[PDB]
Order: structure tokens, then sequence, then C-alpha cells
């Protein structure tokens, strides 16, 4: 009626305001067991993935050197990520710490608590990425038939990689370098991949261990990953070539269902 | 064919109407032609559907159209997804299983109405039937298939009538109804000269001519004309149709609202199309026909165990809605084992021992009054003891006669000596068997006394009609005319002997003078011959008819449950009232208009009729009213006792009662009651003491020949509707907790809380076995305190049930699942507020470094695995929130502390099935990630338990105020 609707619209106000108060009163109780510094579990991200920077869409790098617009997105997307590694964005010394030019042991910056507050990151220099830093060549190699991808290991909080104790690198330094090796996925791709040139820190083809462990976006904002740049200086023209890059270690794991866990696959095609 | 039967005509023109002969029948050349014209005459059931249309109708029907629409939508979604060059094949499995669901429901439907039919086929009564007889003038064995018009058939007692014939020659044949050669009644059912196919023939030889064959027969009619008869929808079918309409309306409204929201808010067609199939697979109760056909079979078995042999299905569905019961007195309401306790002669009341007397009568046996009365009682009795068992006491000896006759035999044998010799001395020539119409048992005896009277006539019957035909009374061995001092004495004695609730019988005798009646005489039943008036009434026999022990409890439960009880006995309106007050039909503090006039000490007409609530109306009283007066009598007065009523007037009583929007349940045991046993909504045939005609015309058969079975049939007929409202509520509860996740996924952009295959696994696993487990529930405490259900006003699924299933418990099963979902996501890195508007980046196969709340970077397959774990957690949360949603659905007014958690042990099977399926789906089907399931940590099972110990508390405190505060806006509003 006109007067008993106020008694049915008032029960459903209190009941639905009590359900909301119980749902919110339990989400804030669950969140009391969730730390703001480290994740409760590392089960899905524990074995880090390994990815390339150009953020290529369908695992296919296809472009034509004589067309400035086929590789325009490829070249313009590397710049966005390498802007934060610019030597002019690392001048601040209150945040950045200058480690050596040679790999060393993992740098422990303390414990996962509020002591020391903000922690000091270790700066990475572009010019270690010779021919791929962009300090000399504005296009990172795509102007010619020399694509250059930049490999990065996915950030895992508190994770310290352990390099192995494939072929030996002949410049081993395994105590402080995590090896990365890019090779053709098939025999008909190994025969056609040609020459692969890596550009890492200190002439070592891998991720130095002195940038680990990561401390997680609150203790370490402005954190710069170690990068490995791979250039294919001579590959078959007008062909789709499959290339698989792997990081070797005893922390690093590989999965038959996750195609990007410790590995990645990129199909490089250069058209003429 | 035709609605009229040719029976008024005499034999000469009955021969002309169909071309027959009374004696010789017809020759072969004509009989064969007539048989070819008419055809065979037999009763067979073979008509049935071609069953292809039946498989087609069971293939799509009710919920199946919606599910087929959903399957088509799923196929369209798959082809649209394949247009985008991506094929995860998750839609193929969903569509295949969805079609398999309809295939299995069709298989289960073929299982249905087969095991129920097998249960139905067991509820049926036979009669000794044979089709062999020797007939047609010359004594030849002729099969019943050759019986046709123009052929005369001579029948003998002990079998059924070979064909629907009109009797032309007969000698006192009897059927269950006198058979004669003369037209008696216009109606062919009672014309007394027509034989009925498949009807028993007691005794005697009768000859008749076939008048109908096959479709022309009254019983057959359109039996061989195919067509659809009996396909009327059962009440549960109507409720299921209403439920289907409600479900379709809700689903259509939700889909239309979401589509009108998505068309303007830029949601691409795939999301809308997959939401419609989610809605279709969610809001469709699949395992409902199984738990519907289980409940009816279970209730049929329960009533068959409670002596309630319900035959039809419309009877078991409609029994629980009974409102009016028109029961009998002898039989249903009384033990039908009378004991003689009081005697009346010389205007005095003499008591006697009911049982275990073991001694002679207290009064003197040499009295002149007692000698003649005892001699007549011994002579007039027809009861005989059980042969071959003359070692057991008198009580244990059985008689195939009337129970009253057993009573007089028990009295006479324990008081007097041998009665066989006296009966042999008083040779009997003819005797009229006792019948309800005449209400007397006339006998003819030849006098062996030295005075050659040679004619002795002795009969017994109702004392009122006995003295109404008598003009004298006998005292101290001297005859005197019936003066007022004798009529008033008889009236007072009858009132005193009926006040305690006992029936009485009169006795008379007379010797015909020798001068008027010679030694040799011929006795005819039809001819009056010997006078039957002004006989020598002697005394009265008083015999106690105690009601059965359980009857008063049944009559009180009928009063509590709002079921009106009416008596249709044919006894005096004094004894009927005095026994109704004893059994509770006429309750205490109730007064008929005559008794309130007596209390006011004024005449009846000077008393307002509204001041009386009871009514004891004689048969002629309602014989003199138009139907409007009968309707107003049945409306204004609560307790009505139709005493002194004709057995046929049950027709009038039932047809008047049915015009009050009420369901009547009359109980009759005779072929006279069969027309009234057919008009009633639930006709009831008396079980042990009953005729096969009644058991064939009744919708329900007793097996304890007792009242309190008609009420324990109602008490479990109500259980069907009580346990269906508990089965259609638990199913509907988990229906908005399966489509809310997708609504929030579309709106807020959270990663998919639950998949599409998961909300189908919920319906398949944790919605079927617990649904069946609620059909085994026992009765509540208020089942016999509720008014009878109205067929039109009340529905199985009302608005409040659906609102409480969707808006109350369905919204608490979503808030508990979302807590576990947020717990699973937050403990791996993604905080609750980091998940908003994340679905676009979450489902991009190219972003393999998505950054969580701690800065870590996740590949695509790991996000996929976390989403699978989050959906498994939602599924587990609504498997545990539906364990406290099956405990609280075992009741609608009581608590578990009263009903008992362990009294129904199929609830535990349903709970174990839920737990086992949930453990198989996450640890057996999650070890290899498939169908969106992954292994679940031990914490993620008990997170939703606090929200399950909330649904139970809320319902317990909802029912507590229903119990404490009836009709206080809480019983009015919050009661499903
Ligand atoms: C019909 C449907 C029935 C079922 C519906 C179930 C709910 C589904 C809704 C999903 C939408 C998203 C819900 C988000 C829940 C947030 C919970 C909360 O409270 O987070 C407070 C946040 C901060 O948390 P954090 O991420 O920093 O904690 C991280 C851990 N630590 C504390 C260590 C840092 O504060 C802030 O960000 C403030 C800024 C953002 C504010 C957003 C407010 C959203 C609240 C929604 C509640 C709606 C309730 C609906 C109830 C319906 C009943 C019928
Ligand atoms: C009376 C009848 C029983 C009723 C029980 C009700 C409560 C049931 C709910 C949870 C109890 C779970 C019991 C089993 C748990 C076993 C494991 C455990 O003990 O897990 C506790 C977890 C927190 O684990 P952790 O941080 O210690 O792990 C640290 C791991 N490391 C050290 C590697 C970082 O608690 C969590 O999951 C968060 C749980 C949030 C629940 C909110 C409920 C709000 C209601 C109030
Ligand atoms: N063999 C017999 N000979 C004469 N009278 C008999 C008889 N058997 C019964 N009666 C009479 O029938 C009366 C008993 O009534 P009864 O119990 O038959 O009523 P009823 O049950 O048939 C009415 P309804 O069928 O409508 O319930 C007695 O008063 C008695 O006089
Ligand atoms: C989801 C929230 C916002 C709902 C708000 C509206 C609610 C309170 C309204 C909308 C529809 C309403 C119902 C509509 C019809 C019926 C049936 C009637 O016999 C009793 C009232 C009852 C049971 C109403 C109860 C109140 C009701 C459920
Ligand atoms: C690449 O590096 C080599 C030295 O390692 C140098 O000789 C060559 O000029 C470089 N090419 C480009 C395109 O910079
Ligand atoms: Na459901
Ligand atoms: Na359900």
């Amino acid at each position: 009626t006109g007067g008993s609707w106020f008694k049915i619209l008032l029960f459903y106000v209190i009941f639905y305001g009590c359900l909301a108060g119980i749902f919110i009163g339990t989400i804030q109780v669950m969140l009391l067991t969730i730390s703001e510094l480290k994740p409760t579990y590392q089960d899905r991200v524990a074995p880090p993935g390994l990815t390339q920077i150009p953020q290529i869409q369908k695992t296919e790098i296809s472009f034509r050197p004589n067309d400035p617009k086929s590789y325009e997105a490829y070249v313009l997307n590397i710049i966005r990520f390498l802007e934060k590694y610019k030597d002019s964005a690392q001048k601040d010394d209150m945040i950045f710490e200058d480690c050596g030019s040679m790999p060393s042991e993992p740098k422990e910056r303390g414990e996962f608590n509020h002591e020391r507050g903000e922690r000091k990151v270790c700066r990475f220099k572009l010019d270690w990425l010779g021919n791929c830093s962009g300090l000399n060549d504005e296009s990172y190699g795509y102007k010619e038939g020399k694509p250059c991808i930049i490999i990065k290991l996915n950030r895992v909080l508190g994770f310290k990689p352990k390099p192995p104790k494939t072929y030996p690198l002949t410049m081993k330094y395994n105590p402080n370098v995590l090896p990365v090796q890019c090779t053709g996925k098939r025999d008909e791709d190994k025969d056609k991949v040609g020459n692969i040139e890596y550009f890492g820190m200190g002439g070592f083809y891998g991720f130095p261990l002195q940038y680990y462990p990561y401390y997680g976006k609150l203790l370490q904002p402005k954190y710069l990953q170690p990068l490995l740049a791979v250039q294919f200086t001579n590959l078959t023209l007008d062909t789709e070539i499959r290339i698989e890059c792997k990081a070797y270690g005893e922390n690093i794991g590989y999965s038959e269902k996750d195609r990007f866990q410790g590995r990645f696959d990129v199909k490089i095609e250069v058209k003429s | 064919g035709m609605d009229l039967d040719d029976h008024r005509l005499s034999n000469t023109e009955l021969e002309q109407k169909y071309g027959t002969n009374i004696i010789q029948g017809l020759s072969s050349v004509r009989a064969t032609e007539l048989l070819a014209r008419d055809g065979p005459n037999t009763l067979t059931p073979p008509k049935q559907t071609p069953e292809i249309i039946k498989f087609l109708k069971q293939m799509v029907g009710g919920f199946s159209i919606l599910l087929w629409i959903g399957a088509a939508l799923c196929w369209i979604a798959f082809v649209i997804q394949y247009v985008n060059n991506s094929a995860s094949l998750d839609n193929v499995y969903l569509g295949a299983i969805l079609v398999l669901v309809v295939i299995l429901t069709g298989i289960f439907a073929y299982y249905q109405e087969a095991k129920s039919t097998n249960i139905m086929a067991s509820f049926s009564k036979m009669i000794p039937q044979q089709a062999l007889v020797i007939r047609d003038a010359e004594k030849k064995v002729i099969s019943a298939e050759q019986l046709v018009v123009g052929d005369v058939v001579e029948i003998k007692g002990g079998d059924q009538i070979p064909a629907d014939i009109r009797l032309v020659f007969s000698q006192g044949c009897k059927v269950d109804q006198a058979r004669s050669t003369e037209f008696t009644h216009e109606n062919p059912l009672e014309t007394k000269n027509i034989g009925f196919y498949s009807t028993t023939c007691l005794e005697g030889t009768a000859t008749g001519i076939v008048i109908n064959t096959g479709d022309r027969t009254i019983i057959g009619r359109i039996a061989s004309l195919a067509s659809g008869v009996g396909s009327e929808k059962t009440p549960i079918a109507i409720e299921i149709e209403h439920f289907v309409h409600i479900v379709a309306g809700v689903a259509v409204s939700i889909d239309i609202i979401f589509f009108i929201t998505a068309v303007c808010m830029k949601y691409y067609v795939l999301d809308a199309i997959i939401f419609l199939i989610s809605i279709i697979v969610a809001n469709v109760p699949e395992g409902l026909l199984a738990t519907v056909t289980v409940t009816l079979s279970l209730t049929a078995k329960r009533m068959a165990k409670k002596n309630c042999l319900v035959k039809n299905l419309e009877a078991v569905e409609t029994l629980g809605s009974t409102s009016i019961i028109c029961s009998d007195k002898t039989g249903t309401l009384t033990q039908n084992r009378m004991t003689v306790a009081h005697l009346w002669f010389d205007n005095q009341i003499f008591v006697a021992d009911t049982s275990e007397n073991q001694t002679k009568q207290a009064f003197d046996q040499s009295s002149g009054t007692w000698a003649s009365l005892s001699k007549i009682i011994t002579l007039c009795n027809r009861a005989e003891f059980r042969p071959g068992q003359e070692s057991v006491p008198i009580m244990k000896r059985t008689v195939v006669g009337d129970a009253s006759e057993t009573a007089l035999l028990k009295f006479s044998e324990v008081i007097l000596g041998d009665v066989m010799g006296i009966r042999k001395r008083n040779h009997k020539v003819a005797e009229i068997p006792f019948n309800s119409t005449n209400k007397f048992q006339l006998s003819i005896h030849e006098t062996e006394d030295p005075n050659n009277k040679r004619f002795l006539v002795v009969m017994k019957g109702a004392p009122e009609r006995i003295l109404e035909k008598c003009s004298t009374i006998m005292i101290n061995g001297q005859e005197q005319p019936l003066d007022k001092s004798s009529a008033d004495s008889f009236h007072t004695a009858y009132m005193e002997l009926g006040g305690l609730g006992e029936r009485v019988l009169g006795f008379c005798h007379l010797y015909l003078p020798a001068e008027q009646f010679p030694q040799s005489y011929i006795f005819d039943v039809d001819s009056v011959n010997f006078p039957t008036s002004n006989f020598c009434f002697v005394g009265l026999l008083s015999m106690i008819d105690p009601p059965r022990s359980t009857v008063p409890d049944a009559v009180s439960k009928c009063r509590s449950a709002g079921i009106k009880v009416i008596m249709v006995t044919g006894d005096h309106p004094i004894t009927a009232k005095a026994i109704a007050k004893s059994v509770g039909i006429i309750s205490a503090n109730n007064e008929t208009v005559e008794d309130i006039a007596k209390r006011r000490n004024i005449a009846v007409e000077q008393v307002n009729k509204r001041e009386a609530k009871a009514a004891v109306v004689t048969g002629m009283e309602l014989k003199d009213m138009t139907p409007e007066q009968l309707d107003e009598l049945l409306t204004n007065y609560q307790e009505i006792v139709f005493a002194r009523t004709s057995p046929q007037q049950k027709l009038i009583i039932v047809e008047g009662c049915q015009r009050q929007d009420a369901i009547v349940a009359v109980t009759g045991d005779g072929v006279n009651d069969s027309p009234a046993l057919k008009k009633a909504d639930i006709g009831i045939a008396m079980g042990i003491a009953g005729s096969d005609a009644a058991k064939n015309a009744a919708d329900m058969v007793l097996l304890d020949d007792n009242f309190a079975s008609i009420v324990t049939g109602v008490e479990e007929g109500r259980l069907i509707f009580d346990n269906l409202k508990k089965t259609i509520a638990y199913t509907l509860t988990a229906n908005i907790a399966e489509l809310c996740p997708f609504l929030i996924y579309i709106v807020a952009g959270l990663p998919l809380p639950i998949g599409t295959i998961t909300i189908l696994f919920i319906d398949l696993g944790t919605d079927i076995i617990p649904s069946i487990a609620l059909a085994y529930e026992k009765a509540e405490s208020d089942i016999m305190n509720r008014k009878p259900r109205h067929k039109k006003k009340d529905r199985l699924v009302n608005t409040q049930l659906a609102i409480y299933s969707y808006l109350h418990i369905g919204l608490m099963q979503a808030l508990g699942g979302f807590l576990v979902y947020f717990t699973v996501y937050a403990q791996q890195g993604f905080w609750p507020t980091s998940l908003i508007n994340l679905r676009v980046a979450w489902e991009t196969d190219d972003i393999n470094d998505l950054e969580d709340s701690y800065g870590q970077e996740w590949t695509r397959y790991q996000r996929k695995y976390l989403e699978w774990t989050g959906s498994t957690a939602f599924f587990v949360a609504i498997m545990i929130q539906q364990i406290a949603d099956l405990i609280i659905r075992k009741t609608r007014r009581n608590s578990i502390f009263q009903q008992g958690l362990f009294r129904n042990k199929v609830i535990w099977v349903g709970i174990a099935s839920q737990v086992i399926v949930a453990l198989i789906l996450s640890y057996g089907l999650g070890s290899v990630p498939a169908l969106s399931f992954t292994m679940l940590r031990v914490q993620y099972w008990f997170v939703a338990v606090p929200h399950a110990i909330l649904i139970w508390v809320y319902d317990e405190m909802r029912k507590l105020f229903i119990r404490l505060y009836p009709g206080s806006w809480w019983d009015k509003n919050m009661y499903y």
C-alpha cells in the first residue's frame, strides 16, 4: 500500500547495508594478513619469465628497411622503454648508486621491513648496449637488415638468480653472470639465422647478478633492470626465421605450457 | 454413436428394432452379417502413441527450448570467436556437454512414466473374468467374440456378463441389483433388465439380446475411436508450467536489461552473447523432473504403507488439497463389530454383558415375555457359525452374514441352546433377503403346531419403520392395541437407547388363520398374498457400535487442519448425532437449532437459526429443498450430519458441496455410491468391506477399512507440496551467485571471477543429489495445522519464495565467493583495488610483463593459471555455502534442533557427494590443468565457512520470529 511500502523498503536498506558491512568488514580483515612489502606467496611468478622489449604483437618481427614506416612502431617502442635508462635520468645520487663495470655478487640492501626506508638502486648505462643503446644510431638497427631486440628477465621480488655451475660461453664468469643464449629454433632456422651479436654489461652475454634481489616498488622505486641487447647482424632476407632465447641457471625453470617462462620465441622477418 | 438405449419397447418390437428373436436368435446367414456389421466385443488397452511424436515432445519441452536456444547461442559465439582467428575451444566442450544434458534429460524422461507407470499398474483391482458360456437356444459352446445383436445368450452366475445385452428371460438374477424380464427404470444402468459387459453375475440363469458392441456400448463409447481422453494436466504439471514461465520471464528480463546496457556502453557482441548463455545455463533447473518423479513415487509408497492404496496420479496430487470429507458411520467411523448390551421389553431397560460374560443372563429366563422374544430372535436370525471350527469360543466363529446378525447369534447362542432344531421345525418356504431400500428381512414359515395355522411370517428391521407399520404392542403374553402410553414409551426407550450411541432392531411375528388361508398355498414375492401389517411386535435389541480407536484423533486433526467432516449415515437423526458427538464430528460447546430451542424452552421456529452451528438434517429434509437451500445449508452451518439419508442422495450431497470452490472426498462402499464416488474429486472405496464396483469407480482405495487413513493420506499428500517448495528453493538459491560474477566482470573490469563451464559444473554436481535429498524429508509440526491449499489462489512457487531465493540467500552466496576470490588474488600479489579495469590488460596474450602491486611482472600463462585458481576458489566457496543452504532448506518454520540433523540420512549423502565432487574437480582435474580447474591450497576451502555459518544463523533467526510472532508482518512478509 502507501504506508507499508516504507516498511519493506526499510528492511532491504538495513539488510543490504549489513551485507555490505560484513563483506567490507571481512575484506579489511583478510587484508590485515597481507604485507605491503613482499607477496605472501610466490607460486606463479617464482620462476621468472624472460621477454623482449619491442613488445612485438604476434611473436613476429616483420619490417622492410627501405620503408621507414614498417619498423616505425618497432623503433618507437624501444625508445619509450629506454628513455628511463637515459644517462640524464640517472644523474640523481640520492636514489641511484654507481656499481662497478664488472659483474659481482648480489647486492643485499637490508631486510624486508621499514628500516633504511627507501633503498638505493644500481644504475645501468646505455653505452654498454653497443650499436643498440641509441646513443649513436637513432634507429636501433632496423634501418638496415640488423634487427636488435633487448632481453629482460621479469622482475621477481627478493629473487636472486643462481647461474649454472649448452656450450660454455668461453667468457664464463658464471659466479656473477646469468647466461643468455639466442639460437634458431629449428635446423632450417639455425642454418639461416646467420650471426648473432650480444651486447651486455662488461662484454658478458647475460644479466649481472649485482642488480638482485629486487625489493619491490616501495623500497626500490626507480629500479633499473639489467638488459641484454641481441643484434642479428646477418640473416637471410625475405624469410621468416624462428629464434629461441633461453636463460640458464638452477633457479631458472622451463615449462612446456608457459612459452615465456625462462624463454621466449620471436620470429624475425626482414623484407627487401 | 447415440446417447439413447432402446429399452422401453416390449419384446415384440424389441425384436423389430434391431432384427432379433427372443427364443431362436438368428440363423448363421444373418448372424454372421450382423457380426460383420458390428464387429468384435472385447476390452483391450492397446491404444498408445506412435511414440515418435512422444520422443519429439520429450526432446524439446518446457526448459528444453531455452537450453536449445542457449546451445545455438554458444555455437554462434564459437563461430564469432573463430572469425577473430582465435579458437580456445572452450565453447566446443560447453556446447557438447549442454546438448548431452538435454539428451540425458530425455533419457531420464523415458525412464519417467515407466517406473511410475509400473507403480501405477500395480494399483488396480480385478474381478473373476471369463468369456466362455453355453447359450443360443441349442446348447453349444460359443465364444464371446461371436456375440452380436440378434443373438440370445443364456448366462449363469459366477462370472461376468459376456456382452452388453438387454435381458429378456431371467429368474431372479442379481448383479452388483435385481434382474428381471420387465422394464423397470429409464436409466440403462439401473433398468434391471440390461446386462453390462465385464460386470459380475452372482447367481441365476438369465437370457438377453445384445444391444451394443464396441463403440456402441455405454462403457466403450469412444474406446475404439482413438482420440485423447485422460490427458488432463496434473496439478504439479500446472505448477511446473507456471515455474517455467516465471524462469523464462526472469531470464528474458535480465538479458534484455543487460543488452540495453551493453548496446550503448560499448560492450562488444561476444560479451553480451556469452552472458546470455551464462544466464541460460544458470537460471534453468535441470535436475527437476527427476526429483519431481521421485517425490510422487516415494509418497505413493508411503501411503501404500499407511493402508492408503492410491491408484491414479491426479488422486495423489489432489489428496493434499482436500477440504470436505463425506464419510459413513458404519465401517469407516466404527469398528463394525457390534456387541449386544441392552434389552427392551415390557417398557423396561435390561442390561447385558458385552463380552466375556461366561454366564447366563441375570434376568429370569422363564418369563412369558422373554420366552417369545428369545424364540423369535433365534428364529428370525440368519447368521451361521463357521463350519469345521467348533472348538474356538463363540466370538471367534465367523459368519458371512451381516455384523448385526453375528451380534444376535452371539447373544442367542450364549443365552439359549440349539437354534438349528427350532429352525428345522419352523420350515421356511420363502425368505426376502435384507436390503437397504426395504430395511427388513421378511421370512415365510409353515406352522407345525397342532392348530394348523400353517403360515408364520417373521421379520426384523428399523424400529421406527417397524412400529410405523405396527398397531399393537405385546406385554406379559397378552396382546393389546398400541395406545399413546405405548407409543410414547417406545419413543422414550428409543431416545434412551440411542443416547449412548447404539443401534436397535425391531421384531415381529404373526400366524395366518386357517379358514382364510388353506393348507396348500403359493407364495409370490411380487404379489402381496399374505398380509404384512398389524403384526405382533415383541421387543427391541440394543447393540453397541463402538467407534474405532484412532477415529477421534483423526476428527480432531481434521478440525485443526481446517477440513470439514460430514456424515452421510442413513440412521435416525438422534443416534447419528449421539455418535457424532462421541467421535468429535459434532464438537462440544456446539448446539443444533432443536437443542438450543430446548434450552430456551421455546419452539424451534421462535429461535434464530444463526444461534446454531450444527445441523442434523434427515433425508427427506434435503429431499424437499431446492439446490439453493442445500448450498446455503452447506455454507452457513459448520458441522452437518446427513442422517436418515438415501444412499443415492450422496449424489446431491457431493454435487452441492463441489459448488463451494472446495475439494470433496466422499467414501462409499456400495454400487449405489459409485455415481457419487465418480463425481467426487477423490472417491474412496471401503477397503476390506467393499464392492468391486466402488473399488473401480474410486480414485483411492483403503486397506485398513478405517478412518484416520483418509487423514494420513492428506498428511502425506501435503508432504509433496511441502518438499517441492524445499526442492525448488535450494535449486534457485545458487542462481544469482553464478551470474553476478559476470555482471561485475563486465562492469568493473575485474578478471573473470568464475567461468562458464564452472557454473555448469555447479548445476551438475552440487545441485542434483542434494536436490533429491530434500524429497526424503519428514513432515513438519505445522503440516496438520495449515488450512487446505487452494488450487487457483496458491501456487507452488510464489513471489516470496523466488525473492528469498534470489534476493536474500543468493546475494549472501556471492559475497562469500568474492571474499575467497579476493583472498586468492591478494595473496599472490594483486590487491583488491588493483584489479579494477584490469580485464583488458589481463586477457591480452601479448603482455607478458604485467606488473602487480609489488612490482613483479607476470607472464600470460601465469595470469591464466591464477584466474583458473580464482574460479576454482569461487566454485569451492559455492559448494560450502550450499551445505548450509541445504540444512536450512529442510524446514520452512521449524529449527534443526527440533527436526534433527541426523534424522534424514540422505542429506548426509548429498553433502558427501558435494564434498567428493569438489575434491575430485580441484585435485583430480586440477593436477592436469583442464576445464578451468587447478589445485587449491588448504586455506582456500575454509575461507567461505564463516559466510556459511552466517546463512544458517540468518535463516534460524528468520524462522524464530515466525514461530514467536505469527501474523505480525513477519509471518506476512518474510515467510516463503
Ligand atoms: C550485486 C553484486 C553482489 C556482490 C558484489 C561483491 C563486490 C564486487 C565488487 C567489486 C568491485 C571492486 C571491489 C574492491 C574491494 C576493495 C576493498 C577495500 O575496501 O579496499 C580499500 C582500498 C585500499 O585497499 P588496498 O588495495 O590498498 O589494500 C591492499 C592491502 N594493504 C592494505 C596491505 C595495502 O581503499 C581505496 O583504494 C580507495 C579508492 C578506491 C575505492 C573503491 C571502493 C569500492 C568499494 C566497493 C564496495 C562495494 C560493496 C558492494 C556490496 C553489495 C551488497 C549488496
Ligand atoms: N440382516 C438384517 N436384517 C434386517 N435388518 C438389518 C439386517 N442387517 C442390518 N439391519 C438393520 O440395519 C441397521 C444397521 O444400520 P447399518 O450399519 O447397516 O447402516 P449403514 O452403514 O448401511 C448406512 P451407510 O451405508 O450410508 O453408512 C440396524 O438398525 C438393523 O435393523
Ligand atoms: C535490490 C533492491 C534494490 C530491491 C529493492 C526493491 C524491493 C525491496 C521490492 C521490489 C519488488 C518488491 C516485491 C514485489 C511483490 C511482492 C509480492 C507481495 O505479495 C508482497 C510484497 C512483495 C514481496 C514485494 C517486496 C519488496 C520488493 C522485493
Ligand atoms: C656495430 O659495432 C661494431 C663494433 O662492435 C662496429 O664496428 C660497427 O660500426 C657497428 N655498427 C653500427 C651500425 O653501429
Ligand atoms: Na540453479
Ligand atoms: Na543451486
